């Protein structure tokens, strides 16, 4: 039993943060929970208002000429009768929101943006998308914003005083839906005006189509390609800055590939993962030279004990026996330090590291070979 | 293998094998069935050899297992018998090969550097080999023990 | 929220004054007793865990009716919650000691804390006794007169910090009263 | 100590190859060549490998590379693997 | 039975010849900087400039270099409005010294491989002096 | 090395004397 | 006799100038050195008997002709006067180390010491060997930790070596 | 991580402001407090194997029930993986002293430790009886300076506060 | 000696000594007073350095003097300390000669062959010299105990 409750449930009375957030990517980056305190200074009402305009507009840039329509609902928050969940309801029902994300958007793109902005959650399966389409056609835009917020999910996750954030939930109910979140919040330096093509399709930046890619992955249950999760991603904004020996970062697609060097790489991963299957099996029994004598060497050393440390005279000279737990076994400081160097010393781990350096290189060399007819080649 | 050592001496002279050097191989391959029996009877007595040969090493050198000794503790005496098991393995190679060059290139060249780097008394290692030779030779006839006794004694010389 | 240097600007702004050579005297005393302030905040957050269970368990040993059936520290769900909010109160107190002003203890933590405990059912008279035990420990660590933990300081006296922090604990003892 | 002490024509030492190496020079090349014997058919000595790749010091490359040419050999490649280029001092 | 055998003959070996082909010290198959670039067929403009400017004399030296030769598409990308203002006068037949300082900036002393530069920021001085 | 005999070191009186009234030290 | 602080004031008064802000900060860092300077003076006076009697014992080993009959340090009074001069020089060098200025050392220890040793016939080159043997015996005793916190005393030990060198050229 | 620099650049970037004057002032306090805590990191780098050995057998002398069959010290392989864990916690404290704040102990040594010690049945009192031993062995003028012993015993108590 | 190595090195090239080579001879004769004094301080502490050194060696290596060890018995332990006196005498020659060449030409060339033939553990002779180094280095000053210790560490490196 590792986790005890998910983030879709309310927090228990004995915790500050939730449990699934404590070892997630939540602790590592900017996608955290900003809460408004009980009594707010006007300087720290900006720290809550700049975080709302980050999330709810999805890194769109509100000019001050067009922040002037929001001063009526800003001041109703700065007074203090609109909570954060009621400010974002009126901000979604605004005019500057419907111009940006509704009035040129296909209905798939508007729902997946409302799933990104109001909830911290890319759209999970298909019949959830379908039922949220099937209010707007029957009830209009007005009641459909009450679908996301006036259900159990917003109250259990954000309450009424937290600004929405992209949730790194730990447990994902399809495991595909972790990929959707990384394909939708795709970059710190990105925004939905760019990802939806809403600046290049129109005239001087206005009149854009907010058209969606990855529509077919909603209907047909199909995974996201791994490039859209590893190269322009929240995982690079929340990068752990580890030493990882299989480094997950997507290398740049090279110019000047050749089908010769792909065939040598494709062959050598078959030499490595066939070797891995015959070395994993060989290990766990006969890997250790000093293991068959352990029961014979453990029955030989079990006599001549000195309780008041400083016995074993061996003549009249003195010997300084120490009764530590480690040194009673005959071990040194290098006995526990050997577990740290087993990456370039083990034969089972050297194979697996060398295998996945190669499928890293093969996944980007193959994909650069997906290019065609007028290609100029090289001599290595 | 004497077949290997017998060809390298002929190529150095740049000539075919002499009529005498050919008699070496047929007299060696003739005794192949005998060497397989000798080395095999030692293989079936590993625990009786390396354990008995090891405990006797702890009576003639009680300091290697006392506090401050190299083989003090459960692990250093477990690594203790590991070295003895290596050398009994190499002696069976030399018997089937008819040469000490298997033992020489595996465990005799650079042995003083390895053990000096580990702090292990080389005089205590050869004492365990002299104790394994008595356990080994006691399970074989005098006809065979005098033959296998050379491979044990050859390693003692190089280990000093 | 505010600290010590911002209070003397807020006070000197309703009178539209510059902050000159007279008002700079309480602040030069603040920046010269600064190493004594960090040495006192370090001495409190370094014992933060053991102070709270010292205090909640003292709240039980004097009052056995808190662990009785239906008591507010009955299950493990409720006993752990009482150890949680003890750690929040000591956290917001030790914020105000570091700044030099209770302007952050009184608007984040203490503002609305009393009426919250009424909606839950937390007894206030026993939760006073917890903060009072925590006050006895925080003034014991600052003055280095804890009987079982001697931190190592340079020689001097911190009686004003031991009385600045006692008033911070009495605000918590007066707000939820 | 070095090969360029002025010894040339009309000196007491016989005429030989003179190198431009300093005293205890430490530059070495990496050469590759083939050198047939061209005398085995009247001496009848053993057969030896004539395809060589070895590191040769700067101090002897003039004499070696001039001896391989006299004896019909063919030099296939030469590179400098140790030392600097156009260094004034620091070749020792 | 292993994964990474060791090379050598005789007793205590694995069955792999010394150096994987009985060649302990193998001969150099690689070729010079100026001709390995002319062979690929994409460093056409670059190598032609090294011969016309005179920088080819030091690109062939034995000194371990780390060249950053630009592809033929890079030299064709100089038609940008900005970069053209800076380098359009290098086309004049009298500005050869200015071309040598712009070319010699790509020859770095030392052998920096793409794997040694992983997660490391290094600063050096080019053969031009900057 | 050392100041002249009797002159306390570092406390000379000809330190900043102007040229027009400087007296050579015997 | 004036210390390092009064040396700055004595130069400023002959200019008629106030001390500028770059001179006060050079004096506020002499105060910041401070405790490290008193640790050096404490270490060379606590061992002051051992510095003299070891450097003397090492001086007649290298030059045995000084204690032969006819040498300059052969008798009881001529040997005691040899150890006396080394304690005087070591006393005044520690006065210049606590002052930060060599003014007291050449005011009343080094004025006429060269002409004194020429009058007596004392070999002044061998007296300079004895100052240098006391120098490194106390330089090595300044930069060992032994009850001091770990830090950099490198500029102060270079200052202490300068006083021992000034006394060793003002003697021959 | 969590350093002095990372808190003043992430609070700035949340606001959208350049490095302000109160930012460069806080990095000056990183210059004054530096040589105290870079003096305790070097004392830990050159003497850790003697600290970890003495801190490790304090765990087994205090609780000798661990060496029973069934517990977390039943053979030589688990005992080596015990002294290894003390050398991990001691190496992270050396990393915290070099960075400046509690960056490395949070993301590499705490964030999940409440879970991996429950499933593997590792008792956590046995972890803290090794860390509390080293905090009580600190003789503050002998081992290091007096201000280094504050910076050293601060992360030692930060860790005991997180595991208890 | 420093002078010898400069003369033989300039003879292999068939030329005169250079100013850099003559400075090393001037710099060496200047330190002749300090070298003659340091060697004298060690020669006056023979019985303490030797007896003190062999006393500590038998606590770090109690097996060499126990029953079965090489130096078992009064006559053997007497010759035990006799060897330590050889290397202390050689160290005084190196300090005065200005280099370690007397220690090498006398008692370091063939030392592993000598001690392997006598049955003596060479690792014990290097442990006994390391104990004499601590005793001899406790009788000297700050910088005179540093260089004298280098002559003791050279002998141990060449004895392993
Ligand atoms: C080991 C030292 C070397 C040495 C010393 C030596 N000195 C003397 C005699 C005198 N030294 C002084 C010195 C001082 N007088 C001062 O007032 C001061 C402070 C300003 C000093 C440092 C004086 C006055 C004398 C002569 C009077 C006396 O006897 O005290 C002597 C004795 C000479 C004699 O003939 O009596 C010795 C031996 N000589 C050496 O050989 C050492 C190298
Ligand atoms: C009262 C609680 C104590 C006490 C306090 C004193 N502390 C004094 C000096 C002091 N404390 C520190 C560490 C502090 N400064 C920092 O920068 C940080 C963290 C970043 C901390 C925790 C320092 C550096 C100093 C200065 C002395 C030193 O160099 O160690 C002090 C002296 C007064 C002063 O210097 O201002 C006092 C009185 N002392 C006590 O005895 C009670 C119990
Ligand atoms: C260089 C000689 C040493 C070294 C010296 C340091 N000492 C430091 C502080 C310090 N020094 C003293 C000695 C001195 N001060 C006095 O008041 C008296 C007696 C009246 C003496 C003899 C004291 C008392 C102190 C304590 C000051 C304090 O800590 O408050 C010091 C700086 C401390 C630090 O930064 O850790 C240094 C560097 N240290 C060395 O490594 C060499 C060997
Ligand atoms: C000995 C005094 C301890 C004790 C230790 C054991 N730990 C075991 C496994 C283990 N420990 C950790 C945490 C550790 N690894 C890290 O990388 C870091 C920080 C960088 C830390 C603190 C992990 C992740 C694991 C599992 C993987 C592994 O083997 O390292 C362990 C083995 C238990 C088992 O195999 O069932 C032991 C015995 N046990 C004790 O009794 C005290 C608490
Ligand atoms: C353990 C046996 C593996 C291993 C696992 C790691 N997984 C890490 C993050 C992570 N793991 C999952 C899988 C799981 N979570 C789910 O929600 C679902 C399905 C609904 C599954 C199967 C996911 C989706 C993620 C990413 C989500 C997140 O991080 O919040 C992880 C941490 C990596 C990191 O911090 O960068 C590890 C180490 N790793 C192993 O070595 C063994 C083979
Ligand atoms: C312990 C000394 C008390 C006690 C505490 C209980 N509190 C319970 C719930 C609860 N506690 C707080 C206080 C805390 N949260 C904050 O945000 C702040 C200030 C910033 C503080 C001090 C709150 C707000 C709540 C309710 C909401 C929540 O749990 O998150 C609680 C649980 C009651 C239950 O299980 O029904 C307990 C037992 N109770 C006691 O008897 C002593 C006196
Ligand atoms: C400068 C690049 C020279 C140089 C000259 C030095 N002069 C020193 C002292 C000094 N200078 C003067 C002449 C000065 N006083 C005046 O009133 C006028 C003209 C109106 C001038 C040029 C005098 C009379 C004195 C002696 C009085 C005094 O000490 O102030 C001097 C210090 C000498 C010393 O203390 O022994 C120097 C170093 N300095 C140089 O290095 C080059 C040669
Ligand atoms: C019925 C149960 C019961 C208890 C548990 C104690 C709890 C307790 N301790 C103190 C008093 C104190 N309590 C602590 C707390 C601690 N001491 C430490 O060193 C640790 C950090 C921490 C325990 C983990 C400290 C430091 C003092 C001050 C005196 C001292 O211990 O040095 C006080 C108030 C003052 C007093 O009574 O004198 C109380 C109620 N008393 C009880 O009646
Ligand atoms: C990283 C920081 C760090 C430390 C704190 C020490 C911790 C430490 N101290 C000692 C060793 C010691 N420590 C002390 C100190 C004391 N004993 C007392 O009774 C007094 C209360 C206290 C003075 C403050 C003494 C006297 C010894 C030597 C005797 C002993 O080992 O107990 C040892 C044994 C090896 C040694 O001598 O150093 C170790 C590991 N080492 C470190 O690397
Ligand atoms: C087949 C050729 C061959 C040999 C012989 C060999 C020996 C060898 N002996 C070792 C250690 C060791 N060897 C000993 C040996 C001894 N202790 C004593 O008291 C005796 C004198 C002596 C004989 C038992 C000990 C105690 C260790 C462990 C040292 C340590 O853990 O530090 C080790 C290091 C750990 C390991 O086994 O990987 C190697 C490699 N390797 C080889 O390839
Ligand atoms: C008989 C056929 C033949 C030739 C010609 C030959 C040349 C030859 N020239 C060399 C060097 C050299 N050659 C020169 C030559 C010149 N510098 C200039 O500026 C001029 C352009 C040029 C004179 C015309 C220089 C300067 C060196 C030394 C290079 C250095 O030290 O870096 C070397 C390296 C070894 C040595 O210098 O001793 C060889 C082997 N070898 C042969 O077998
Ligand atoms: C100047 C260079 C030099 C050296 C070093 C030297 C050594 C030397 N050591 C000898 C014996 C010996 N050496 C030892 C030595 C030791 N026993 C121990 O336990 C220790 C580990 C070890 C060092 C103290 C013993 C015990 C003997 C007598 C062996 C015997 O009688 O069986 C002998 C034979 C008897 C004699 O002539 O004295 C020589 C010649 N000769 C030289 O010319």
């Amino acid at each position: 039993k590792v986790v005890d409750r998910l983030d879709s449930q309310p927090s228990a009375a004995f915790e500050q943060t939730k449990q699934v957030y404590t070892f997630s990517r939540y602790i590592l980056g900017p996608h955290r929970a900003v809460v408004a305190p009980v009594a707010m200074d006007p300087s720290e009402k900006e720290v809550v208002l700049r975080a709302v305009y980050r999330q709810v507009f999805g890194n769109a840039y509100i000019m001050e000429e067009e922040r002037a329509e929001l001063r009526v609902m800003e001041s109703q928050f700065l007074l203090g009768e609109l909570s954060v969940k009621e400010l974002v309801r009126a901000l979604a029902k605004s005019s500057t929101y419907k111009v940006r994300f509704f009035e040129g958007a296909v209905q798939y793109r508007f729902i997946e943006l409302c799933f990104k902005h109001l909830l911290g959650r890319a759209p999970d399966n298909h019949e959830e998308i379908a039922v949220h389409m099937r209010k707007y056609q029957q009830e209009g835009y007005d009641a459909e914003i009450d679908s996301y917020l006036d259900a159990g999910e917003y109250d259990n996750v954000f309450g009424d005083d937290t600004v929405p954030f992209l949730r790194f939930r730990g447990v994902y109910t399809p495991c595909d839906s972790f990929n959707r979140q990384c394909a939708l919040q795709g970059g710190w330096a990105n925004s939905d005006k760019a990802m939806g093509g809403a600046a290049l399709s129109g005239y001087n930046g206005s009149d854009g189509r907010q058209m969606s890619t990855m529509i077919g992955n909603y209907i047909s249950g199909k995974p996201i390609p791994y490039e859209k999760v590893a190269a322009d991603t929240p995982l690079k904004s929340t990068a752990p800055n580890w030493y990882a020996r299989p480094n997950p970062a997507l290398a740049p697609q090279p110019a000047y590939v050749s089908a010769k060097e792909i065939a040598e790489l494709r062959s050598r991963v078959s030499k490595l993962e066939a070797a891995w299957s015959v070395a994993v099996k060989q290990s766990a029994a006969a890997k250790d030279t000093v293991e068959t004598w352990r029961a014979a060497a453990k029955e030989m050393a079990a006599m001549r004990g000195i309780s008041p440390m400083g016995e074993a005279y061996f003549g009249g000279i003195a010997q300084k026996v120490d009764n530590g737990a480690l040194a009673q076994l005959g071990n040194k400081a290098s006995s526990y330090k050997k577990y740290l160097y087993a990456i370039e010393t083990d034969e089972v781990s050297r194979l697996e590291v060398d295998l996945e350096e190669a499928k890293g290189q093969l996944r980007v060399l193959e994909a650069a070979m997906a290019k065609s007819t007028p290609m100029t080649r090289t001599a290595e | 293998s004497i077949v290997t050592k017998s060809i390298v001496n002929a190529d150095a002279e740049a000539r075919y094998l002499s009529p005498g050097e050919l008699d070496r191989i047929k007299s060696f391959v003739l005794s192949g069935q005998r060497r397989l029996r000798i080395a095999q009877t030692l293989t079936e007595n590993r625990e009786r050899i390396v354990k008995q040969g090891g405990q006797q090493l702890f009576q003639r050198r009680p300091d290697v297992v006392s506090p401050g000794g190299n083989a003090y503790g459960e692990e250093m005496t477990a690594t203790c018998l590991r070295d003895l098991d290596y050398y009994l393995r190499l002696v069976t190679y030399g018997i089937i090969a008819g040469d000490v060059t298997p033992i020489e290139e595996i465990g005799l060249v650079g042995v003083k550097e390895m053990y000096s780097a580990l702090g292990t008394p080389i005089s205590g290692v050869a004492e365990g080999i002299r104790c394994m030779k008595d356990v080994a030779c006691s399970l074989l006839s005098g006809e065979d023990a005098a033959e296998v006794g050379f491979y044990f004694d050859y390693t003692l010389a190089a280990m000093q | 929220m505010l600290d010590a240097f911002s209070r003397v600007v807020v006070n000197s702004d309703a009178k539209a004054a510059y902050v000159g050579g007279s008002d700079l005297q309480a602040l030069k005393s603040f920046i010269a007793d600064g190493n004594k302030r960090l040495d006192a905040v370090n001495s409190i957050v370094s014992n933060a865990s053991c102070m709270v269970s010292d205090a909640v368990s003292g709240m039980i040993c004097e009052n056995p009716g808190l662990i009785s059936p239906g008591g507010n520290c009955y299950t493990n769900r409720r006993m752990a919650a009482c150890l949680r909010d003890g750690e929040i109160i000591l956290r917001y107190v030790s914020y105000a000691l570091l700044a030099g002003d209770a302007s952050v203890l009184e608007d984040r933590c203490l503002n609305g804390l009393k009426e919250t405990y009424i909606a839950l059912g937390v007894p206030t008279n026993s939760s006073i006794r917890a903060v009072s035990i925590m006050k006895a420990q925080a003034v014991a660590f600052i003055t280095n007169t804890a009987t079982e933990r001697k931190m190592s300081f340079a020689a001097g006296d911190c009686t004003s910090l031991a009385s600045e922090v006692a008033s911070y604990f009495d605000r918590v003892g007066a707000a939820i009263s | 100590a070095y090969d360029m002490d002025g010894t040339g024509a009309g000196s007491l030492e016989p005429r030989g190859i003179k190198s431009s190496a300093v005293e205890k020079d430490s530059r070495c090349f990496k050469v590759t060549f083939v050198l047939p014997s061209q005398s085995r058919l009247y001496t009848f000595r053993e057969l030896q490998n004539v395809y060589t790749t070895k590191m040769v010091p700067f101090s002897s490359w003039y004499a070696e590379q001039q001896r391989i040419q006299k004896m019909g050999g063919k030099i296939l490649k030469v590179e400098l693997v140790a030392g600097g280029q156009m260094r004034s001092v620091g070749n020792q | 039975r292993t994964a990474y055998p060791y090379t050598g003959s005789g007793y205590g070996s694995a069955g792999v010849p010394y150096g994987q082909d009985t060649y302990g010290y193998k001969a150099t198959t690689a070729k010079s900087i100026t001709e390995t670039a002319a062979q690929a067929g994409v460093f056409n403009t670059f190598v032609k400039l090294l011969n016309e400017s005179g920088v080819e004399k030091l690109v062939e030296q034995a000194g371990p270099y780390t060249v950053f030769a630009p592809t033929d598409d890079a030299f064709a990308a100089l038609l940008e409005p900005h970069s053209f203002n800076k380098l359009a006068t290098l086309l004049r037949p009298e500005n050869n010294d200015a071309l040598r300082k712009v070319l010699m900036h790509h020859v770095i002393p030392g052998a920096f491989t793409s794997a040694s530069l992983m997660d490391r920021a290094v600063t050096v001085k080019s053969l031009a002096g900057e | 090395q050392l100041a002249p005999p009797g002159i306390p070191p570092g406390e000379d009186a000809r330190n900043n004397q102007s040229l027009r009234q400087y007296v050579a030290r015997p | 006799m004036l210390d390092a602080f009064a040396k700055v004031v004595a130069q400023a008064d002959a200019r008629g100038e106030f001390l500028s802000n770059t001179q006060i900060d050079a004096l506020s860092k002499m105060v910041k050195e401070g405790n490290q300077r008193l640790d050096i003076v404490n270490k060379v006076t606590s061992n002051a008997s051992a510095i003299v009697t070891n450097s003397a014992r090492a001086l007649f080993a290298e030059q045995p002709q000084l204690i032969q009959p006819g040498g300059n340090a052969y008798t009881s009074r001529r040997m005691a006067a040899c150890l006396r001069d080394m304690e005087i020089v070591l006393r005044y060098v520690s006065y210049a180390m606590i002052a930060g200025d060599s003014s007291v050392l050449d005011d009343r220890c080094l004025n006429g010491l060269r002409e004194t040793y020429q009058a007596l016939g004392t070999p002044g080159s061998s007296v300079a060997v004895a100052i240098q043997k006391m120098k490194d015996a106390s330089v090595a005793l300044a930069n060992d930790t032994t009850g001091t916190p770990i830090g950099d005393c490198s500029s102060l030990v270079a200052e202490l070596a300068g006083y021992f060198d000034r006394a060793a050229v003002s003697v021959v | 991580m969590k350093s002095v620099i990372t808190t003043v650049v992430s609070a700035a970037d949340a606001a959208g402001r350049f490095p302000s004057n109160s930012d460069l002032e806080s990095i000056q306090g990183n210059i004054q407090r530096s040589a105290a805590r870079l003096e305790a990191a070097e004392k830990l780098a050159g003497n850790h194997e003697a600290v970890v050995k003495e801190a490790g057998d304090a765990c087994f002398a205090k609780y000798a029930y661990l060496k029973n069959p069934g517990e977390a010290g039943e053979n030589q392989e688990k005992i080596n993986k015990c002294y290894r864990d003390v050398d991990h916690y001691m190496r992270l404290v050396n990393y915290c002293l070099v960075v400046g704040g509690t960056g490395p102990l949070d993301e590499w040594g705490i964030a999940g430790a409440r879970e991996v010690y429950r499933t593997l049945n590792l008792p956590t009192s046995a972890y803290v009886a090794s860390i509390a031993y080293t905090r009580d062995r600190l003789c503050v003028p002998r081992d290091m300076s007096a201000q280094a012993g504050v910076e050293f015993s601060a992360y030692l108590d930060y860790l005991i506060n997180a595991l208890s």
